[PDB]
């Protein structure tokens, strides 16, 4: 999974 | 113009002079006699300084 | 602190506030140094400038929310080597030469030497030069029967009334600059000419703009 | 005849040279061989007076060794209280070109001059709580390089028109005019008894003038360039000249010739200010390297360095009691070393 | 160098009032101002103080809260707004100027004042009520302070004022040792901590009056009781 | 694969941190470089060092390890630091552009107030406004695991119309207005330079164009992705989660390597650096 993406 | 320089040279020519050793001795004597009260040469303690 | 010492510190703080105010007020204004040569006619020059809605002397010019001060060192027997370091922060020098004096004995070579010495001083490295070549009409009237081919060495141009004399004199006076760092804002001023103040304003604005380009990492 | 003048001048100059060379028994350096050197002396900035917004061209101490005036090119004459780092007065000038400044011995008046050829005299102690221009002495035709109060009613000035003058403040006109120099007159210093004074000129010469009589007494010429600064030994029989060849020199009046020279191969720039200590052992000398030096007057060996300033040090002064040394530089900061 | 007071008159108890002092001849914007009152037959007592630029204002505790002080620098005036005038404010107020820098003489110039009719602290005392004086003979006045006036910087803040009959008092000596300007050299002052003396030599005319000693330490500026030299 | 990714990350990390510390130590310990633009460049270098140190590892390591082990406090602190430093860098670039415009287009009228005190006031106001603006990051940054051991530290915004509103607000206030302001200001500067050695002027214009196009190219993908994300959610996450968003943030952090090279380490100023 892990959608990640913790905006900059 | 020209006479003034000669007159001043004649004035300065006949002047009294002393030996250099005498001037040096008197200079050293003055430097020594007043050496105690010279806060720059022999600094005073921190109590006497106004700064 | 005793009762009297606190009031002394308050007076000192007021003094320092007034000093800061006057310091900013004097930071607004700019200073130019006008350096006339021998019999170059800089009295009528300043008169003409001041008349059209413009001991050491200072003439202030209020130009569009900017205040210039034309510091003029009129009478000094002091060989210029001792007091010139006072003018280390001047924005631009204003060197006034005369065009009709290439015959008088020559005087033009003396003006060139003076220009070179003043321009080679180490104090003026962050200040431009504004070259004013006064007495143009008298040169137009005087270029006949003069034939500066014998006064000056080459003057390869025609021995006539052509304006190649003006350009040759300007090339003589420009080629004395240490090259590629300082720019000379030449100008040909007549006895009756209104555009002097506008040209001074333009040259000072350009000098400040170039210094700002240099200082703001933009070049 | 015109040639007779030159002949007499050459003959008399050779006579004076041979005379002053005849009375030369031994140098000052030899007689001072058996003297314990002062070693090394370190000084730290106790104060820092920061109210000027431009270069500092002059500075003088008051006779109480507490107050001091300073003149800056921002058209200001500030009277600091050195002890607590206060400001007592901030006189605004008429012409912002000042090259000298003085403080009266009684503490009443101050004076300043510059490129306006005028010496203005301000009266501090008065009613109305205002500092107003008492008088304006305008007789010179060149920049005023130095001015020193003699009394409350007499002042000595030196200008760039190769002339010195003695003014009576009450009337306002020159009572005596000293005209012996060929070049400009850069500095000036009064005797401890104010009966004589010397002036250093741009033609590499100092002259000794008698205030009462009004004529040049002696003429010393040892330097190789212009003499920027001059001061008196506290005894009154010797003086020191700083020049632009990076060499201070010490002359004596009675011997009528140069005694000592203080030259180091490191320093090359000129000398802006020179002063003595209270006893006459130290010799403070400002330089263009932005650092003072402390020479040993008798041994001619450097004994310290005062490197605190960022730009050339233009003025330097020593209190009457010798308690401190003020130095002012071209960065609007004058510091009090002790 | 002239102060002129304006105001006063008869006032019912509790009413408000204003006093206006006009200052002409000096740089009023550079002088701190004091309002110092005087009872019908008693001595002087300090009421209010406003420095140069209005940056610092002080009052006495007997007038704190019901008094307001202000200044108008362009018009060169000093204003004292009084509220709820009690029966103890029937006094002839004076306005004093003073400038504080190294070597200055504060409280140097007093001015004439108006007369109203309203129908801790260093208690300085001068036990000598009246001293007999003969013209040409040296006389002395003694003033005693509660605590030591000698400060750390060696400046003992003691002032001496002389009030002639029917006039405003003037500054004789400031900091107990320095003679004020315009005062004959016959006056002198010398003393130690808490015990100060004023010496007059060869007493001359126009010297009959009252003498007050004032301290300048904590700003409830307290005056002395006063000594009257009667012939 | 992933070797080139971590390679570029290490390269930009070392370059950013080194250039930034060099500029800070030089411009702080020079004592003579106290111009009006050097204050802005010092603020930019400090915020850029903070950008590198805060954002780069706490974005890379949680992306490789598959989980975010660092915890709630660390996640909150890193999110606040990211949000503060990005906006500080952007506003500092805009402030430098406006100062250059005022200094080059109207030199006399701007000579009045362009002093170092104004620079310090503007810098502290920029930092204060950024710190006041970027508090909703940490406040809404909880740590929630979707599955056994992921912990997937993300921003759980309160509800709808809060993701969208905040995303559009950030986009407009930090990409549109700053980008347009910089472009207009530098276009005007280029015009007043074109009015009147021609080489230097055209090289200056080339450098200004490089600056503008680099800012746009760098900070476009990162904001566009958020517009897709805060709006749609699963579509965007499904679209680019593992590999592409890492390269997008690499492009973002490439500004940390670009700013010092184009602002400080050129223009022969590095003579003072090597002299130091």
């Amino acid at each position: 999974d892990y959608m990640g993406w913790m905006d900059f | 113009q020209a006479r003034k320089l000669v007159e001043q040279l004649k004035m300065e020519a006949n002047i009294d002079r002393i030996k250099v050793s005498k001037a040096a001795a008197d200079l050293m004597a003055y430097c020594e006699a007043h050496a105690k009260e010279d806060p720059l040469l022999t600094p005073v303690p921190a109590s006497e300084n106004p700064f | 602190l005793s009762a009297e010492d606190k009031a002394a510190v308050e007076r000192s703080k007021m003094i320092d506030r007034n000093l800061r105010e006057d310091g900013e007020k004097a930071r607004r204004e700019l200073k130019l140094l006008l350096l006339g040569t021998g019999e170059s006619g800089k009295s009528t020059f300043i008169k003409q400038m001041r008349i059209i809605h413009g001991g050491i002397i200072e003439y202030p010019f209020d130009l569009q929310s900017v205040i210039f001060r034309m510091v003029d060192v009129g009478g000094q027997r002091s060989e210029r080597r001792k007091w010139i370091h006072c003018f280390e922060n001047v924005t631009s020098i204003m060197f006034l030469v005369a065009l009709s004096e290439y015959d008088q004995v020559n005087r033009m070579e003396e003006s060139k030497a003076l220009f070179r010495t003043i321009i080679t001083y180490p104090w003026f490295q962050n200040s431009s030069v504004i070259l004013f070549l006064n007495k143009k009409d008298l040169l137009e009237e005087k270029i006949m029967y003069s034939h500066l081919v014998d006064y000056f060495p080459e003057y390869d141009g025609p021995q006539r009334d052509a304006q190649a004399a003006r350009e040759f004199i300007l090339k003589m006076f420009v080629d004395l600059n240490p090259d590629s760092d300082k720019i000379i804002y030449s100008h040909f001023t007549c006895a009756t000419d209104t555009e002097n103040i506008r040209f001074v304003f333009a040259a000072v604005k350009d000098t400040i703009l170039q210094l700002n380009l240099k200082e703001y990492n933009l070049v | 005849e015109l040639d007779q003048l030159r002949q007499e001048a050459e003959q008399l100059k050779n006579q004076i040279r041979d005379a002053r060379k005849a009375c030369a028994d031994a140098t000052l350096s030899q007689i001072t061989n058996n003297i314990d050197p002062v070693g090394r002396i370190q000084m730290r900035t106790r104060r820092t007076l920061r109210g000027h917004l431009a270069k500092i061209y002059a500075m003088h101490w008051g006779t109480d060794s507490r107050l001091l005036v300073s003149a800056s090119q921002d058209g200001k004459l500030i009277i600091w209280d050195s002890y607590t780092t206060n400001k007592v007065h901030a006189i605004p000038l008429r012409s912002s070109w000042v090259m000298t400044c003085a403080y009266a011995p009684s503490g009443n008046y101050v004076a300043c001059g510059g490129l306006d050829n005028i010496c203005s005299i301000y009266n501090l102690k008065t009613r109305e709580g205002n500092v107003r221009v008492s008088r304006e002495l305008a007789g010179h035709t060149g920049y005023l390089s130095c001015c020193r109060f003699l009394d409350d009613n007499q002042i000595v000035t030196s200008s760039g028109d190769t002339t010195c003058a003695l003014w009576d403040i009450e009337t306002g006109q020159q009572t005596t005019t000293f005209t012996g120099h060929t070049g400009d007159v850069m500095s000036l210093s009064l005797a401890p008894d104010t009966r004589l004074f010397v002036s250093g000129a741009c033609d590499a010469s100092a002259k000794l003038w008698d205030v009462r009589e009004g004529m040049c007494r002696q003429t010393f010429t040892g330097h190789e360039s212009d003499i920027n600064a001059i001061c008196f030994f506290p005894n009154g029989n010797a003086f020191a000249t700083g020049s632009d060849d990076a060499t201070c020199r010490l002359f004596d009046l009675r011997a009528d010739q140069e005694l000592m020279t203080y030259s180091h191969d490191n320093i090359i720039c000129g000398i802006t200010s020179v002063s003595f200590s209270k006893s006459g052992r130290l010799l403070l000398a400002g330089y263009d390297d932005f650092n003072c030096n402390v020479w040993d007057a008798l041994k001619a060996d450097r004994a310290g360095v005062l490197a605190g300033h960022d730009n050339r040090v233009s003025c330097l002064g020593v209190t009457d009691d010798g308690m401190a040394v003020a130095t002012g530089s071209w960065d609007s900061f004058l510091k009090i070393w002790n | 160098v002239q102060l002129v007071e304006s105001g006063g008159g008869l006032v019912q108890p509790g009413g408000s009032r204003k006093l206006s002092c006009s200052a002409s001849g000096f740089a009023f914007s550079s002088f701190g101002m004091h309002w110092v009152r005087q009872a019908p037959e008693k001595g002087l007592e300090w009421v209010a103080y406003i420095s140069s630029g209005s940056g610092t204002i002080y009052y006495a505790d007997t007038v704190k809260g019901r008094f307001t002080i202000s200044r108008d620098d362009p018009k060169n005036t000093l204003f004292l707004q009084m509220t709820s005038l009690r029966s103890e404010d029937t006094a002839m107020y004076y306005c004093v100027r003073s400038i504080y820098y190294y070597g200055s003489s504060p409280f140097d110039f007093w001015g004439q004042g108006t007369t109203l009719t309203v129908s801790s602290d260093i208690v300085m005392t001068q036990a000598t009520s009246s001293v007999p004086v003969t013209p040409g003979e040296s006389v002395s006045i003694s003033c005693r302070s509660s605590k030591s006036l000698l400060h750390s910087n060696g400046n003992t803040y003691l002032y001496w004022f002389l009030q002639r009959p029917g006039q405003s008092p003037q500054l004789l000596i400031y900091r107990m040792s320095n003679l004020a300007s315009g005062v004959p050299d016959r006056f002198s002052g010398s003393g130690s901590g808490t015990a100060f003396t004023l010496t007059i030599s060869r007493l001359e005319a126009e010297d009959v009056g009252v003498y007050y000693c004032m301290q300048h330490l904590e700003y409830p500026l307290t005056f002395g009781a006063g000594t009257k030299l009667e012939l | 694969e992933l070797a080139i990714r971590i390679t570029l990350y290490a390269v930009i990390f070392l370059m950013s941190v080194g250039g930034n510390m060099l500029i800070i130590v030089v411009l702080g310990l020079s004592r003579r470089l106290r111009t009006v633009t050097n204050a802005f460049l010092l603020s930019l270098a400090v915020s850029d060092l903070l950008l590198a140190v805060a954002c780069m590892p706490f974005t890379l390591l949680p992306n490789l390890m598959g989980t975010f082990i660092f915890g709630t406090v660390i996640c909150k602190a890193v999110s606040y630091l990211m949000g503060v430093s990005v906006s500080v860098s952007t506003l500092s670039l805009v402030a430098i552009a406006l100062e250059r415009y005022s200094a080059i287009c109207r030199p006399l009228q701007a000579r009045v107030w362009q002093t170092r005190s104004h620079a310090a006031r503007v810098i502290v106001a920029t930092w204060l406004l950024s710190g006041l603006l970027m508090v909703p990051y940490p406040v809404y940054t909880v740590v929630q695991p979707v599955g056994p051991r992921v912990l997937q530290c993300v921003h759980r915004w309160p509800s709808a119309r809060v993701r969208q509103t905040w995303s559009v607000l950030l986009l407009l206030l930090l990409f549109f207005i700053p980008g347009v302001v910089m472009a207009v200001a530098y276009g005007l500067i280029s015009r007043e330079l074109y009015l009147g050695k021609l080489l230097a002027k055209k090289r200056v214009v080339r450098m200004l164009l490089v600056i503008v196009v680099l800012f746009f190219l760098c900070w476009l993908p990162v904001y566009s992705a958020n517009t897709w994300r805060a709006f749609d959610g699963p579509g965007a996450h499904r679209a680019l989660s593992g590999a592409p968003i890492s390269f997008i943030h690499l492009l973002s952090y490439a500004s940390a390597c670009v700013n010092p090279l184009v602002y400080c380490f050129m223009h022969r100023r590095f003579r003072q650096a090597c002299l130091e």
